[PDB]
């Protein structure tokens, strides 16, 4: 009876080295509804990370999005790190600018 | 085009850790307009579009009264299931709600929803009549025959083709600037090779509103649907959507590959390919 | 506008 989350790493607009955006972690298709996200930026925690209002899909499954400022850089590496009941270990999803 | 307003309510218990949080939102199309946190430091149906802010006190006043009266109503009804499952009060547990109307183009009733779930599974739904009720399994039979008894059903017709369609008309005037503006998709297709003889073609919407698209790709015009990944559409986080659809294309054949968009916001179906 | 409760499950 439960159902374990999709992950998406991406930003709000084309990445631009140098260029203020914001990076996304969007977690959908999770039952239940508790969740823990971290954005990481090179390894360690992104303070003060905001999130969307709790909300599902038609077919129950729970969905957020995780978001925060940042300016991309060429050497600069960005992750979301996600643990539910369903995850053995927290699973970390590495940004990648084509996807 | 159509639209519809939609409140989704969701009840989790955690024994042990204080009272079943209830969290409620309201959307209009693919806009989230309010919200509701019983966890938050003051509880209070709260603004989360511009449009529905010029809301007087009597609004918000009504509504967060209904919230904090629906919060505790669905703390009974999670004490109830348990009884209804034979269930321990000891385990964490989930109620979800859906419920509204879709309007057509001339403001009329297009069709009312009242849905709920339990633990993630259908449990009782208001059939399209707004009159009789489906329930998933002999515990929700148990609601339904309440449920008759009390003419729910009735009341909630009530409102489906009442307020629930004269509230959302008002939204969609106040909001019109952007509740009625569809957003186009910005299309490109990328291409990678994978190695020598195989490459990705991925083909892109981006900066699209209302959500709803369609992205295909075509081998020599045939839809390619089994051998397609599709990822699911994601908020950018400024309304706006996105979404990719790729195929794995033997090199030298990139040609024979067209990406197919269809949106409300264009007014022909796109057909695009890699431009090299 | 959100509607009111009507009857508990």
């Amino acid at each position: 009876m439960q159902r374990t989350p999709k992950i998406q790493v991406y930003s709000r607009h084309p990445a631009e080295n140098g260029k203020s955006n914001f990076l996304n972690c969007y977690v959908s298709g999770f039952h239940p509804s508790d969740i823990e996200v971290d954005l990481l930026k090179n390894g360690e925690r992104i303070e003060k990370v905001e999130h969307s209002d709790l909300s599902f899909s038609k077919d129950w499954s729970f969905y957020l999005l995780y978001y925060t400022e940042f300016t991309p850089t060429e050497k600069d590496e960005y992750a979301c790190r996600v643990n539910h009941v369903t995850l053995s270990q927290p699973k970390i999803v590495k940004w990648d600018r084509d996807m | 085009g159509s639209h519809s307003m939609r409140y989704f309510y969701t009840a989790m218990s955690r024994p042990g850790r204080g009272e079943p949080r209830f969290i409620a939102v309201g959307y209009v199309d693919d806009t989230q307009f309010v919200r509701f946190d019983s966890d938050a430091a003051s509880p209070r149906m709260a603004p989360r579009a511009p449009w529905i802010e010029q809301e007087g006190p009597e609004y918000w006043d009504g509504e967060t009264r209904n919230m904090k009266a629906s919060a505790q109503t669905y703390r009974e009804n999670l004490r109830i299931a348990l009884r209804y499952y034979n269930q321990s009060e000891a385990g964490s547990h989930i109620i979800q709600v859906m419920y509204g109307c879709d309007v057509g183009p001339d403001g009329r009733l297009l069709r009312g929803h009242d849905q709920s779930a339990y633990d993630g599974k259908d449990y009782i739904a208001l059939n399209e009549d707004l009159s009789s009720w489906t329930a998933a399994d002999t515990a929700a039979q148990i609601t339904q025959r309440k449920w008759e008894a009390a003419r729910v059903a009735e009341q909630l017709r009530a409102y489906l083709e009442g307020l629930c369609v004269e509230w959302l008309r008002r939204y969609l005037e106040n909001g019109k600037e952007t509740l009625q503006r569809a957003d186009p998709p910005k299309t490109h297709v990328t291409h990678h090779p994978i190695s020598d003889h195989e490459a990705t073609l991925r083909c892109w919407a981006l900066g699209f509103y209302p959500a709803e698209i369609t992205l295909t790709w075509q081998r020599d015009g045939e839809d390619q649907t089994q051998d397609t990944e599709l990822v699911e559409t994601r908020p950018a986080g400024d309304r706006t959507f996105q979404k990719w659809a790729a195929v794995v294309v033997p090199s030298g054949e990139e040609q024979r590959y067209t990406c197919h968009v269809q949106h409300e916001g264009l007014p022909k179906p796109l057909t695009l390919r890699w431009e090299p | 506008q959100a509607t009111q409760e009507v009857k508990n499950w």
